[PDB]
């Protein structure tokens, strides 16, 4: 039906804690952070590395967030 | 055409005054923490 509107402290992200980055809903902000750290689509689709990278998302207020400081470059 | 007071005009921004980014500069240091923070993992499969 419709979505949770609980990602209010987080953003936009095709990520699950099952498979991880759904890389065909995937944004393109997140593939570029995820890039410049060096990671592979093996790693953003295990679900046990890839919830390693979005904590780190999620944490300093999700999508946007980490924009916002990418931005800066 | 020919005023004495209160022109009421609107304006464009002034030319060039939008500066952007483009040089081949290194990554954020958002990126630079997710790095870190990663690693936290990584090290973490070699260690208790």
């Amino acid at each position: 039906g419709s979505h949770m509107s609980n990602f209010q402290h987080i953003g936009h992200v095709g990520w699950d804690p099952n498979t991880g980055f759904d890389l065909n809903n995937l944004d393109p902000e997140l593939k570029n952070l995820f890039d410049m750290c060096g990671i592979s689509e093996a790693q953003l689709k295990d679900r046990e590395t890839s919830k390693v990278i979005y904590d780190f998302i999620e944490k300093t207020g999700g999508v946007e967030a980490v924009k916002n400081e990418l931005r800066r470059q | 055409g020919t005023v004495n007071f209160k022109p009421s005009r609107p304006a464009p921004p002034p030319p060039t005054s939008g500066q952007a980014s483009g040089a081949s500069r290194p990554l954020p240091p958002i990126a630079q923490a997710l790095k870190d923070h990663l690693a936290a993992y990584e090290l973490s499969k070699a260690s208790e």
